[PDB]
């Protein structure tokens, strides 16, 4: 087996904060 | 990038890699692989380059 | 008019590589509960990192 633990909680909620979507849908994208 | 207009270098210091082996005899357009894996990308992280 | 044939040592594939996988040829005690096996390249070990 291998090892991991999480991070701070502060940590993870910054890092969640900012997270903008990767596809998007508008109408023009050739 | 996909019309033969515009070229691209992307400057990553080191990453992890994966990749696919396929038929020489079965043509083929890759773009779905990028496509999904430019689906994946957010400032938090990346996966691994195909 | 006997016949023998040994296995070979030497993988042998289309592609053969080498991959990280500790105590894979272990044979003593159990050893340390710790453990490092990346996959072949064709998979993803983004849960390594």
């Amino acid at each position: 087996d291998i090892i991991t633990r999480p991070t701070s909680d502060s940590i993870a909620a910054v890092a969640n904060a900012t997270k903008p979507a990767a596809v998007v849908s508008d109408p023009q994208s050739m | 990038v996909k019309a033969g207009r515009t070229r691209v270098l992307v400057e990553l210091g080191h990453y992890v890699y994966t990749l696919h082996y396929y038929d020489p005899q079965i043509s083929l357009d890759e773009a779905p692989i990028l496509e999904e894996w430019l689906s994946k990308i957010n400032p938090a992280g990346i996966p691994p380059v195909p | 008019m006997q016949m023998y044939q040994m296995t070979p040592p030497l993988p042998e594939g289309a592609v053969n590589r080498i991959v990280c996988m500790t105590n894979w040829a272990s044979l003593g005690d159990e050893g340390r509960g710790l453990e490092v096996r990346l996959p072949p390249p064709t998979d993803s070990s983004v849960h390594a990192y």
